[PDB]
RNA sequence: UGCCUGAGCGGGGCGAAGCCAGAGGAAACUCUGGUGGAGGCUCGAAGCGAUACUGACGUGCAAAUCGUUCGUCUGACUUGGG
RNA sequence: GCCGAAGAGGAGAAAGGUUCCAUGUGAACGGCACUUGCACAUGGGUAAGCCGAUCCUAAGGGAAGGGGUAACCCCGGCGCGAUCACGCGCAUCCCCGAAAGGGAAUCGGGUUAAGAUUCCCGAGCCGGGUGUGGCGGUUGACGGCGACGUGAAGUCCGGAGACGCCGGCGGGGGCCUCGGGAAGAGUUAUCUUUUCUGCUUAACGGCCUGCCAACCCUGGAAACGGUUCAGCCGGAGGUAGGUCCAGUGGCCGGAAGAGCACACGUCGCGCGGUGUCCGGUGCGCCCCCGGCGGCCCAUGAAAAUCCGGAGGACCGAGUACCGUCACGCCCGGUCGUACUCAUAACCGCAUCAGGUCUCCAAGGUGAACAGCCUCUGGCCAAUGGAACAAUGUAGGCAAGGGAAGUCGGCAAAACGGAUCCGUAACUUCGGGAAAAGGAUUGGCUCUGAGGACUGGGCUCGGGGGUCCCGGCCCCGAACCC
């Protein structure tokens, strides 16, 4: 799948394409996420 | 023209990189089908390339054959009328 | 923040001081994009009060 | 609150393609029939002519034009009816003296 | 992902994890003979894993 | 080397198509401001390459390595996997 | 102090293969000590309907005639109804081939030494597979001009999935930021206070003011009008206006007085407060997404699956027929999941200055490079001690001369950003060009100039005109007695 999963660029936690946000503490609809650029070198 | 001496239409795509006899031919040869042109059907000033040989009215969408470069030329014509002298003939 | 306070309110903007490179700071397509949104948002708010031609309009906009 | 006649959704799109569209919600299975995935819901516009193919939504889909296809079924029969009639005439004429 | 999965080669390395251990103090003492230094006994930084 | 299918290229500079205004001409088309932006295009980040000290090392960190320099960097580009 | 796209942050692919956690040791290792450890020994840990495998199909590995070749080896009916049991229809087959193409469904909180979107607690949904009732309907649906919104065998046609490069507007998000300023933290040889954390909550059942594009809608009837960043569009009827469709990781609002700490205050419980705070700026076009124009002697995957157009044989009586809601249930039957992912867990004989892939391009000033930073976070590499000579390797600066040195100005120094001014020969007029050359630059303060909403001088002529309170009559009228 060309989504892949999308990190947190607050602390770095991966959550999901279905999931919203992020939550590995507290961060919580904090909505940093980006999704894996679908793939590199 | 605007600020243009010699005339270019391509020919910054050279640049001063490049050279003469194949720079006469190239600007005309790209420039002539760039040339909005009024499509066969309806008239407006529609008609654009899709590929080559490949061309396309964008208000009606009527998609044509055509030449490389350009919408026609001579050759084109040529063989429509024939056959079509050739059919009356016949018909007589 | 502080030093934004010290941009608010000028400073720094004789030549110096004042330097990424020459457009790349604003690249001048950055104020356009202001100047023609606003000279168009003017244009539509002068006809709305009334106070132009349909044909001024048209020649300005085009102006 | 009434139940029902009351807003909301099934398509009309947007040229990328063959011609149309109108289409019809008579419809939402899950949901109203607009761009997802494995589409999920509904889309006819009924039926007898402004002649769908219809095709497929929840989609990014072109439903072939409504009025164009009701006038390309309409003028193919009005073309139909006249070339029938002049055959019928041409016909009757042959049949009755000349070519 | 998965950690790569297949059971298949993941067992079988498993096997030869769970045959590198001592030997058992037992067979030292009743005994036969030998300095047993058991000796097929494989480690995480040195030679390299085979099938 | 090919094929398939993915991914990567801060930012900036220059300014080809042709059209507006302003202005000229009977027309042809022209002048000046100006817009838009084309490119195996330029200066350069990730990334690629490997020119120079003919340095350091030369029983090495290394069976070709290190530092600093230098070339390319939207393309006939680079690169993962299958 | 050092690390800053990671010379040492987070998450992972391959690969490793138990290296993880704990306890106990110390012969060997660690190029040294070692109480330590990724050494030794013994125990322990990985938990999936909703992550991935898995199913599909792509260069191709091909299975399948015939035939060369001894030979190895190599080229090139089935299906479905149908219940009573039985008959009917057709064209190119069938598996593997991506754990990073395509894809049915999950989040938030908690807890473990060690797992965790995996178990729990709460809540949701899916898929697959039998019953139930609400009723929405019944000679196969009303409404809205319209667009369009709220049965069923034989038989054909088909979207999404599903797709290139360049440029690049619009929505809006999490950011970055500021202030009102809670709550609570720093700290004052000498002050103003400012400064700092901090104000945070799903997935998703329900509402939307619902953008753009298409509306050959209707309606109107422009020969110059509308309009863009730009191209454009139009009388195969423009602009108004009465309509539509229609996005989102997106407004609302509910999920949710469900929720653990954030912080302080408490033996423990508790209780309060934060969680029901306000408003906005900066093209940060970033990632998601919807459009446009341009471009190719070069044209940008396929199938699974999801899903409907038709065009219909048959069947529609107090009998009997379907399909959303609701709902009830069962199943959910496979594998994997630890840890490293690297100047110590990979490859390179080594705890090797080498090599080895993806995402985090939104951390703060300054975006010219480079530096410095910080509440993420991480680290002080397997050698120290005491002097400091020459020799050497890294390296700075040397008077006055200025290449005399050397194959060679080699190196190094030197110039440097940026604005204004100005700019030669030659040229395929593209360029050459940042030619050259020369001048400006601080600290600071104000002005000028660039946003959205509302309003903007004296006289004449054109188009349009509202609320509040008190008292009273006769009638209707949700509700209560």
């Amino acid at each position: 799948y060309n989504q892949d999963k999308m990190i947190c660029r607050k602390c770095y936690a991966r959550l999901h394409p279905r999931a919203v946000n992020c939550r590995k503490k507290k961060c919580g609809h904090s909505n940093q996420l980006r999704p894996k650029k679908k793939i590199k070198n | 023209m605007t600020k243009r001496t010699k005339k270019a239409g391509i020919v910054g795509k050279y640049g001063t990189r490049y050279g003469a006899s194949l720079r006469k031919q190239i600007k005309k040869m790209e420039v002539s089908q760039h040339s909005k042109y009024f499509c066969e059907f309806c008239g407006k000033f529609a008609v654009k390339r899709k590929a080559v040989g490949i061309w396309g009215c964008k208000d009606c969408g009527k998609v044509k054959a055509g030449g490389a470069y350009t919408m026609n030329t001579a050759s084109a014509v040529t063989v429509r009328s024939t056959i079509r002298r050739l059919r009356e003939q016949t018909e007589a | 923040r502080r030093a934004h306070e010290a941009k608010q309110k000028g400073r720094h903007s004789g030549y110096g001081k004042r330097r990424g490179t020459r457009e790349a700071r604003l690249p001048t397509k950055i104020l356009w994009m202001r100047r023609m949104r606003v000279l168009r948002r003017l244009l539509r708010k002068y006809r709305e009060a009334k106070k132009i031609d349909k044909h001024m309009y048209h020649d300005m906009y085009l102006k | 609150m009434v139940k029902f006649l009351k807003p909301g959704k099934a398509v009309i799109l947007l040229q990328g393609r063959f011609a149309g569209r109108k289409a019809v919600i008579v419809r939402v299975f899950e949901e109203g029939t607009r761009d997802r995935p494995y589409g999920h819901c509904l889309v006819a516009g009924l039926a007898k002519y402004p002649k769908k193919v219809i095709r497929k939504d929840s989609a990014k889909k072109t439903a072939k034009k409504s009025r164009v296809k009701c006038f390309l079924k309409l003028v193919n029969f009005t073309h139909l009816m006249p070339t029938r009639y002049t055959l019928d005439v041409d016909l009757k004429e042959v049949a009755a003296g000349p070519d | 992902m998965p950690s790569h999965k297949t059971f298949r080669i993941k067992q079988k390395l498993a096997k030869k994890q769970r045959q590198n251990r001592p030997i058992p103090y037992w067979i030292r003492m009743r005994t036969d003979n030998t300095i047993r230094y058991n000796a097929k006994r494989r480690h995480w930084r040195r030679t390299k894993l085979g099938f």
